[PDB]
């Protein structure tokens, strides 16, 4: 079964840095594209970033692009998200999604997520 | 004489924006299914080169960022983003009639 | 992988058309996966097949094989329903040995995806001009 | 078109490599354009061929055919020149009839270029897993 | 010479029509140059071929040979796309020896261009009347 | 039409020559009209023939066929009458079906008359260079 | 390569006479039509004359026809332009062009030109 | 590459003569590509051919061959045609292996091209003096 | 003439290398005069020979022959001696008649020496592209 077990999170003040991960077991990780999807405590879903198959083509959103990076490790099956500058609005759950077979994704599978502040 | 009148006299863009230039024919130029308007480029210390023949066909030396279209009165040339070599003058000529009248040309 | 909808974008001579392929199961008799379009009549569908064959006691090589069939339709005089007039096929066969690593297999996949968008090959296929 | 040099970019699994290809002239026996890697000895380089056929009394339709091969060099001990260990092949063949338009032939070329980057055909080619 | 666009003017029974022929490369298998019109469908094009053959160990004469193929198109009842109904060919073969000077070869070229515009030949070809 | 005399003007490479042609009557064996140069002995003159065929049980279409020849006279020493050294030939053949109109047949005749004055076919005929 | 090296030019008063030439190497000169194209010091291009393949069909412009002649030598590969009466307006560069395959030309190749006054 | 017109400059004994060669098509059976000088009476022309073995995967030896032949004309008395008294041949044949590199091939070419300007071989050919 | 030391300058691919050849005596049986480069281990040296037919009264054909061969060394493991992996040959053979003149022979030599600097043959040998 497709399973995405995240890690990281915690209580970090503004201007700091983080690194999340995603376990991604149950399928060939190095074939599919990946994504980070966030959910505010106001209960609205927003998009963060996508990374392609080999890590070549990367799409960020507007409120992410200046200060976050996304990467992956196809031999350790992990899916990272380095954070910086933490401008007091990103206090989400940060789900780890599996992208659909296609040109822009529609998020077939999901994960539990890690609370950040 | 079929007088070709350039609609601008001079034009200026940056290195990012597109660039348009139009010729206005005195008479109809499209003879049977094809229109006889050609496009030239003259750097100031060089003889002119041919860019677009028969109003839509690129010459083999052209780096394929040029294009053209039109029908019987008005013929344009569009340059998707202008590079460093593209700053020159641009003449258009007329091939349908014997006296072979040319254009006035613009600058960049 | 697993058969799901392979929605392909930026298709066409201009590059604005899309195509969605809905899966139609795997044939157990020869191991050929099948994708198809969303038509009702089965002869008007654009279908894609794909199959990879293990090395048997005769062939000794792995063999990925992808096929593409695109029909076009038009109705004639005195006829009601559209028939099928043309067929534009495609047929890609890969071949690797037992000792090839996966980077050798991913080089050939991404080389062929880059040749098909090069001005030498978009002139021999769109315009039908030999490379001269 | 014209046999020029071909720089294939964003090639490979990671997508950071290049593969530059110089023309090697057509063949008067078959009419097959050929290309090879920029800087390598003969018979140890990556080859790309392409050939377009017209109708005849045999076949009533056109036929474009690309065919790439790329070896692997193993510098054994006690020898100055490398040997080849194995080849890897990919031969595409298209088939278009004489009434097919320009946007039907370009639809096939661009569908195949967009399909080779899909997780159905990633996992089928560089991993050799069939589609279930 | 070199293949470029041969735009022919003053064509037709009245003499006001033009035709532009865009080059489509040289076939290496038999040395036949090719010009064609600007259609999309390859069966609706007006094409011209031209080839001059060196004297081999069998034929002993130079041989220029020019062909012209003009199809006409019309759609029928219950049909959408236009098909091809007629073919109006032309086939000119020249033949010279090894010792002929170029003024002898230019006399035959300009004689044939002057016979085709004479009232004896514009009546046998336009009206199909034998010279009686 | 009628077998009259034919004055071909602006003939030759420079285009200042003439070639006047008197009729020599049709042939009841084949129906081939013939012409010859105005003032020359028989078998040392420039010949022009023309013949139009109708459909039959063999061929379903028309056939116009022009065929010109013109020798070269070498007055050798020790002989009063010249000999021929070499011939030069040009035989056009047109093919039109029974439903072809008047402006389709005149388009072929005038395209060929305008094509023989083009730098593709100047350089192919009087210079014997192929088209590259 | 197609190359057209002109000659002539100089400072000549009105009412005189000249002769230009054109080298025309790199292609079969006796197959193509030829042309003279002028460029005023006011930077506008004008047409002078065309000559056909064998020198048979000749087209002049209106301001050229009464006083200029054009000729060619297919054995020496030259392309001449005899001038007369020099009515104070023709102070151009006089490019030598190679005509396109066709019925009226569109000037595929060009040349440097020779300053006249 | 593709055949074009080759202008050889400062050739000759004094070094102030030219030789303009036009292309003459590829022989389809053996692949030999011809060049010839634009001179009238095509029995007597400067002729240059070039022949390269085709790039195959299992070819062991690559072989370039260049031939030059120059006839001399003789207007014999009693004949309207010049004849060929004698020829002047040249036969250059290279030979490489499939592991040879570009600089090993370019060294042999520029060595042979610099021996022919050396005073050993402008005296062994022009004056027919054997080296001793 | 008499053999001397020949210094070939600006030879090579880039054109900035030398080749100093010392004389190595005349072979008394066939008359072939050798040159060789001063390199140690005389199994691997640049070697050039020249051979001219002797001037006799009743000789019909004069024939010059030049040969070049260049070995490449390989220090194989387990041996104290370098070996020869491969050669690189060149075989130039002229052919004249006894009525040929000095300028007819010097034209062929300076033509072959100017073809080898032309871009037709720096691409037919260095890159192994057949002309088409």
């Amino acid at each position: 079964e497709v399973q995405l077990v995240e890690s990281g999170g915690g209580l970090v003040k503004s201007g700091g840095s983080l690194k999340l991960s995603c376990a991604a077991s149950g399928f060939t990780f190095s074939s599919y594209a990946m994504s980070w999807v966030r959910q505010t405590p106001e209960k609205r879903l927003e998009w963060v970033a996508t990374i392609s198959d080999g890590g070549r083509y990367i799409y960020y959103s507007d409120n992410v692009e200046g200060r976050f990076t996304i990467s992956r490790d196809n031999a350790k099956n992990n899916l990272y998200l380095q954070m910086s500058h933490l401008k007091s609005e990103d206090t989400a759950i940060y789900h780890c999604a599996r992208d659909s077979s296609g040109y822009f994704p529609y998020f077939s599978y999901w994960g539990q997520g890690t609370l950040v502040t | 004489n079929i007088v070709l009148t350039q609609s601008p006299a001079s034009l200026a863009v940056s290195l990012g924006q597109r660039a348009t230039i139009s010729c206005r024919a005195s008479e109809s130029v499209d003879h049977s299914g094809n229109n006889f308007i050609h496009w030239y480029q003259q750097k100031p210390g060089q003889p002119p080169k041919l860019l677009i023949y028969l109003a839509s066909h690129l010459e083999s030396g052209v780096p394929a960022r040029f294009s053209g279209s039109g029908s019987r009165t008005d013929f344009t040339l569009t340059i998707d983003p202008v590079e460093a070599d593209d700053f020159a003058t641009y003449y258009c000529q007329q091939n349908n009639e014997v006296p072979l009248t040319f254009g006035a040309g613009t600058k960049l | 992988a697993k058969l799901e909808t392979v929605t392909l974008g930026n298709i066409g001579k201009d590059g604005k058309q899309t195509l969605v392929l809905n899966p139609r199961g795997v044939n157990p008799t020869n191991g050929v996966a099948s994708l198809s379009q969303a038509g009702a009549v089965p002869a008007l569908e654009k279908r894609v097949t794909v199959s990879v064959s293990q090395p048997s006691r005769n062939r000794k090589n792995y063999k990925v094989q992808v096929k593409i069939q695109n029909p076009t339709a038009c109705t004639a005089n005195g006829s009601c329903d559209p028939s099928v007039t043309r067929q534009a096929y495609a047929d890609v066969t890969f071949s690797f040995t037992q000792y090839s690593t996966d980077e050798e297999r991913a080089f050939v996949r991404t080389e062929l995806a880059a040749l098909l968008a090069s001005p030498l090959l978009i002139d021999a296929i769109d315009q039908l001009n030999p490379a001269y």
